[PDB]
């Protein structure tokens, strides 16, 4: 009857998928460090030369 | 049914049995040792690792 | 930069590893995997 240890289950708040629950994207400054990356990788690098 | 009543007529032990004859066994006599998961299914480690 | 779900209040699970795990690496592995993708 003393402080002993069982086989509870892990208790772990989580989310069920739904159809609009969204990921938001930082726009500012992730879509602007992609724009430079978008710019650079038009030109050159093929991978056909 | 069939009411039967039993009475004893004897002050000692009139009737005597004895261990004689033995034909096989039901065990292995083997030492297929039992676990002590199934005989405490509740007892878990504290750490999940 | 934090996500918007539907459903306000989380769910508690059976964890069935029937099921698709969750994601399931701790801040400290966040951070080690941070530096091992920048070094």
């Amino acid at each position: 009857s003393l402080l002993h240890t069982f086989w509870r289950l892990p208790v772990a708040v989580f989310f069920e998928p739904h159809e609009e629950n969204v990921l938001r994207c930082p726009e500012r400054v992730l879509r602007r460090l992609l724009e430079d990356a978008a710019v650079t990788m038009r030109g050159g690098g093929w991978r056909e030369d | 049914t069939q009411n039967i009543n039993t009475v004893d007529m004897g002050l000692g032990y009139t009737s005597n049995t004895c261990v004689a004859y033995v034909n096989r066994v039901r065990t292995d006599m083997g030492v297929r040792v039992q676990d002590l998961f199934r005989v405490f299914p509740m007892n878990v480690y504290r750490h999940d690792e």
